[PDB]
Formats: C-alpha cells, sequence, structure tokens
C-alpha cells in the first residue's frame, strides 16, 4: 500500500482519484474472488481520505485541491464506473467503502461528494448508483441519511424550479431508492418548526408517488430479511411513522405558520392520509404472509409517545389562537391512524396503553371511541 | 438522460461552450459552480478584450445572455440565488480589479464590468428588504483583500445606496482602526461626500453620540478621519459647535477622555488643534466664540 501512495502523490488529483478507484476495483474484486466476506482494511480508507476527499495526512504538505470542474470530472468518472460495474457485490462494497461514515473530519466532505453524486444520479438516471445509495441509506445512521435527503431536496425542490419532475421520473427507475428517499425525507421534515415544513413540490411528488403505487413504502420491508431487533439510530424499515406524523401535525403546523396554497396543502395531506390508511389496511395480509402478525410491529409505541406529547404541546400553544378546528382534525386523523394500525396489527399495544398515552390529549369523540 | 449526458460531456471536454454551460445551469444543479467558474473565464478575457481596445467582439452577446439568465434566476427565487451569485460576482470584480472618479469612469466603460455591477445591484435590491448582510458582508469581506483597487464598486454602491453602505463602511473602518485600509475608507468617504454629505454627517454624529475596545477608540478614529479627509471635516464643522454645545455632552466627553493616559490625551488635543487650525470653512467665528 505504501508503494501506491508514492506513485499517486506524483499525479494530479483527478488522475490520482481515478487510479484509486481502479485499484479499489481490482482489490475488492480479488478479495471477493478469494473470500465471501471481504474485510475493509484501514489502507483503502486512508487512501480514499487522502486522494479522493483530500484530507492532508501531513501538516506541512500543501493539499492539492480539485476545482469544481475537476470534481465534476470525478463525479462523471465515478458514475461511469458504477454504470459499467457488472457485479453487484463489488459495486455495493465499493460504494460503502467510498461513503460509509468513519467518524472523522473527512465525513463532511464525503457527504458533500455523496450529496452531489446521488444528485447527478438523479439527473442522468444511473440505476446502479440509485440502488447503491438506497442500500447506503438503509445501512447508514439517520444523521447522514437526513443530510443526504436535505441535499437532494435542495438540488431538486428549492434551487432549480421545475427540476423536481426529473426526480419524479426516478420513481419508475429505482423504487427502492425512492422509498429510502421518502423515509429520509420524513425523518428530516418532522414539522416541528416553520423551517421544517416539507417543500410544497416535494410534498406533492411524495403524495403522487404513494398514491400511484402504495406498496412503494413497504418495498424495503418486502425485500429485507427482518432481524429480531431493529438497530437504534438508523432509518426505519418503513416510513409509515413519518407519514403519520406528517398527516397528524400538518393542520397545527400550518395554523402556527396563500389561502389557495393552504387549501392545496390540506387536500394533499388528506390524500396522503387516505393513502397511508389504505397501506395500513393492506399491511395485515403482508404481515400474515410472513408469519409476523402479532409478533412484529412496524409502528412502535415508543415512537408514538413523542408524537402524542408534541400534539399536546401544539394544542396547548395554539388554543388561544382559536385553533379548535385544526386540533379536532388532527385528533381525528390520529384516532383513525391508531384504530387502523391496531386493527391491522401494525401497532402492538393494549387499550390500556392507549388510555395511558392519550389521557393528556384534549377530548375527542373519535379518539374516545377508539380508546373505549 | 442521454441528451443531458451528451451535454455534460461536450461541456466538460467559446460562445457554444458558454451556452452549454448556461443550459447546464438551467438543467443540472450540481454543475452550477463549474459553469460559474467557466463563466469567470468568460468575463476576464472580455476585460482584456476591452483593455487592449483602450490601448489601441462576439462575447458581448454572451455576457448579455448570462445577464438575462442570472436576472431570470434571481426573479424566480431571490432568497436562494442572490447570495451565491452576488458572492461570485464580487469575487469576479475583485480579481479583475486586482489584475476614484477616474477609475469609476474607466471601469463602467467596460460592458462586462457594468454588467457585473448591474447583477450586484439587482441582487442587493432584492435583498435590501429582507437581509442584505450576506451581500454587504460579501462586499465588505472582499473589500479587505482588494483595496485600493476595489474601492470604486463600494463608491458606486454607496452612491446608489448610502443608508447602509455608509454605516457599514464606518463600522469596518473603526474595526480596522482598533485592530491596527483606513486610507481607502478616507478615499471613498471623500468621494461620496460631495453628494451625501448630509447622510455622512448624520452617521458620524450618531456614532459619536453612541460612543458617549471598539467604543473607546471612536473619538480618536473620528479625529484621524477628519485629519485625513478635508471633505468630512468640512461637512461636519457646520454642526460641530451645536454637537459639543450641551453641557452634558461636554461632561461625558471629559469623562470618556479621562480613561486614556496623558500621552493619548496629548494626541487627542493635538488632533483637535490640526482640525480647528486647518478645517473651518464658515463657522470659525462661531467656533472660536
Amino acid at each position: 500500500m505504501s508503494d501506491i501512495r508514492h506513485s499517486l502523490l506524483r499525479r494530479d488529483a483527478l488522475s490520482a482519484a481515478k487510479e484509486v478507484l481502479y485499484h479499489l476495483d481490482i482489490y475488492f474484486s480479488s478479495q471477493l474472488q478469494s473470500a465471501p466476506l471481504p474485510i475493509v482494511d484501514k489502507g483503502p480508507v486512508e487512501l480514499l481520505e487522502e486522494f479522493v476527499f483530500q484530507v492532508p495526512k501531513e501538516r506541512s504538505a500543501q493539499p492539492k485541491r480539485l476545482n469544481s470542474l475537476q470534481e465534476l470530472q470525478l463525479l462523471e468518472i465515478m458514475c461511469n464506473y458504477f454504470q459499467e460495474q457488472t457485479k453487484d457485490s463489488v459495486r455495493q462494497i465499493i460504494f460503502s467503502s467510498l461513503f460509509s461514515p468513519q467518524g472523522n473530519k473527512a465525513d463532511d466532505s464525503r457527504m458533500s461528494l455523496l450529496g452531489k453524486l446521488v444528485s447527478m444520479a438523479v439527473a442522468v438516471c444511473r440505476i446502479p448508483v440509485l440502488e447503491c445509495a438506497a442500500s447506503w441509506l438503509q445501512r447508514t445512521p439517520v444523521v447522514y441519511c437526513v443530510r443526504l435527503a436535505k441535499a437532494l431536496v435542495d438540488d431538486y425542490c428549492c434551487l432549480v424550479p421545475g427540476s423536481i419532475q426529473t426526480l419524479k421520473q426516478i420513481f419508475s427507475a429505482s423504487p427502492r431508492f425512492c422509498c429510502q428517499f421518502i423515509t429520509s425525507v420524513t425523518a428530516l421534515y418532522d414539522l416541528s418548526s416553520d423551517d421544517l415544513i416539507p417543500p410544497m413540490d416535494l410534498l406533492e411528488m411524495i403524495v403522487t408517488w404513494i398514491f400511484e403505487d402504495p406498496r412503494l413504502i413497504l418495498i424495503t420491508f418486502l425485500n429485507t430479511p427482518i432481524a429480531a431487533n431493529l438497530p437504534i439510530g438508523f432509518l426505519e424499515l418503513t416510513p409509515l411513522v413519518g407519514l403519520i406524523r406528517w398527516c397528524v401535525k400538518a393542520p397545527l403546523a400550518y395554523k402556527r405558520k396563500g389561502v389557495g396554497m393552504d387549501r392545496d396543502s390540506h387536500l394533499l395531506y388528506s390524500k396522503l392520509h387516505l393513502s397511508v390508511l389504505q397501506v395500513l389496511m393492506t399491511l395485515q395480509l403482508h404481515l400474515t404472509e410472513k408469519n409476523l402478525y402479532g409478533r412484529l410491529g412496524l409502528i412502535l409505541f415508543d415512537h408514538m409517545v413523542p408524537l402524542v406529547e408534541e400534539i399536546n404541546r401544539l394544542a396547548d400553544e395554539l388554543n388561544p389562537l382559536n385553533a379548535s378546528q385544526e386540533i379536532e382534525l388532527s385528533l381525528d386523523r390520529l384516532a383513525q391512524a391508531l384504530q387502523v394500525a391496531m386493527a391491522s396489527g401494525a401497532l402492538l399495544c393494549t387499550r390500556d396503553d392507549l388510555r395511558t398515552l392519550c389521557s393528556r390529549l384534549p377530548h375527542n369523540n373519535l379518539l374516545q371511541l377508539v380508546i373505549s | 438522460a442521454q441528451e443531458l449526458s451528451q451535454e455534460i460531456k461536450a461541456f466538460l471536454t467559446a460562445r457554444e461552450h458558454a451556452r452549454c454551460g448556461l443550459l447546464l445551469l438551467r438543467s443540472l444543479p450540481p454543475a452550477r459552480a463549474a459553469v460559474l467558474d467557466h463563466l469567470r473565464g468568460v468575463f476576464d478575457e472580455s476585460v482584456r478584450a476591452h483593455l487592449a481596445a483602450l490601448d489601441e467582439p462576439g462575447l458581448e452577446d454572451v455576457v448579455q445572455e448570462v445577464q438575462q439568465v442570472l436576472s431570470e434566476f434571481i426573479r424566480a427565487n431571490p432568497k436562494a440565488w442572490a447570495p451565491v451569485i452576488s458572492a461570485w460576482s464580487i469575487d469576479l470584480m475583485g480579481q479583475l480589479s486586482s489584475t476614484l472618479n477616474e477609475l469609476l469612469q474607466l471601469w463602467m466603460g467596460c460592458r462586462a464590468t457594468r454588467t457585473l455591477m448591474d447583477i450586484y445591484v439587482q441582487c442587493l435590491s432584492a435583498l435590501i428588504g429582507s437581509c442584505p448582510d450576506a451581500c454587504v458582508d460579501a462586499l465588505l469581506d472582499t473589500s479587505v483583500q482588494h483595496s485600493p483597487h476595489f474601492d470604486w464598486v463600494v463608491a458606486h454602491i454607496g452612491s446608489s445606496f448610502p443608508g447602509t453602505i455608509i454605516s457599514r463602511v464606518l463600522s469596518c473602518g473603526l474595526k480596522d482602526f482598533c485592530v491596527h485600509k483606513i486610507a481607502s475608507v478616507v478615499g471613498i468617504l471623500g468621494h461620496l461626500a460631495s453628494r451625501h454629505g448630509d447622510s455622512i454627517r448624520r452617521e458620524l454624529l450618531r456614532m459619536f453620540h453612541d460612543s458617549l475596545p471598539s467604543l473607546q477608540a471612536t473619538v480618536p478614529f473620528l479625529l484621524q478621519l477628519a485629519v485625513m479627509s478635508p471633505a468630512l471635516l468640512g461637512t461636519v464643522s457646520g454642526e460641530l459647535v451645536d454637537c459639543l454645545k450641551p453641557p452634558a455632552v461636554l461632561s461625558q466627553l471629559q469623562q470618556h477622555l479621562q480613561g486614556f493616559p496623558r500621552e493619548e490625551l496629548d494626541n487627542m488635543l493635538n488632533l483637535a488643534v490640526h482640525l480647528v487650525s486647518q478645517a473651518s470653512g464658515a463657522g470659525a467665528y462661531r467656533l472660536l466664540q
């Protein structure tokens, strides 16, 4: 590994990165040919940090920095390599080694690169890159998935007007990446603040994606071997919790925050709530087919407790502002979601648990009917 | 997908190349900076193509087209476009300046430079109402590294928008005075004096009153400014007597001055001597009375 570093130090940054990628290809192909489980050694990670993310190992060495033009050359070469890589295991492992968080100062730069690379994958429709990004989002802690989702939403929803259509065309290309992007977006936009309301175009495109094919959200759940314990600190297997939070907290958040645009938002959120309810009813058959009915709950009670607390806080804050209608609508949506989840087995809890959880919420006829 | 890829490859591998860059700007977000960087190469050459023309043609349309594209991009979303384009444009002006009235006339004579100031003007005018700091800082920050070859953009903007530029210029000058550029501050203040003496005098008076490590040096900084620039002391001596007249103001002045050593108080006294010796235009009789 020491010999290659000396040779790469004599090359330009773009050629050095290209040679790093080629050597990683050869090394990982050889390792997968020799062993079924390759071990990511410190050597490739240090090489990627020094020559791809440009983190200087020596204090007194001037860092050769890629200009934006040369970095775009790097992105083009990287996308071409992913498209040309036939074997999926090598592709996924190299994507992970390129973009797995390491807990060092380089990660930020890595994020930017990834936050751009996936964006480029959206523009030219590189399906392998989208699949690798979906796998990364599945295997990455939520803090980086939220950053990637925010970057993608910035590029395709807030910066270029009308470019979101391109992201919409991703739906027929990489549904797994679409589901993971929706999960990361729901993890990002929790409607807690006025700056965390999801973009209007992004909300519309998400609603259209769910309404066209409701099974999209469950695709990961339908394609991943479900372990007994879901890891803590990662994206959820199914973003149903995020959709419930969006649908229930939309009226209060919009009241806290254009009449026709607000009407459009209300209609879109009602459509999303109906689609999520339909997904919940259809979830029972999928749970039964996997012999998981009554054993695994895709909606967790420990995730619903903070939602109820936030609902109570928002209702208390908005009560003096004559927000009774919004509070009633939010409570009705929450009661409907809870009833459908309990009926379909998505939420594994007793009626006493709901009695304890919803005791602090304002009185609602539908909520009381569901509770009783 | 394929056409966008072909456009990317053709762009990465002058008029046609710049139009390819503009199409990528309109279509592919991640390449923006690269296109912007390429656009830098579009502008610098133009200035050379202008400067050599002064010593003794198809890219002016490119500059105009880029200006229309940028104007449309700002008008579509100012909050997201104005800061980035303004910073890139200010970097452009800084670099082509490195590489006051006479310089102003020389540089507005070039079409590319005029377009650069125009896109800055529209960006700030889009950001005056909500948050111009990201623009003004991008100006002020750049003004650090490109003085005195930069000053004339600041002069033009202050002429167009004095109410904030004058205050920011005075604040950054005071900061530099505390730390240690002040000649550039004197030059620009003298330049905008002839047309905005009222606002300059008002801002100086408000800073003087507000002072009554940054707040202790305001009066010595003001004295140094007046001794450097006849225009400002001529503008302010009209109401200097009315400003020092109230007994409370004079008492506060004494109390503030008590905080410095005798070497510094001697310097403060000696500065006033130069001002009242070589400053008064018409209030000399009233001042001496």
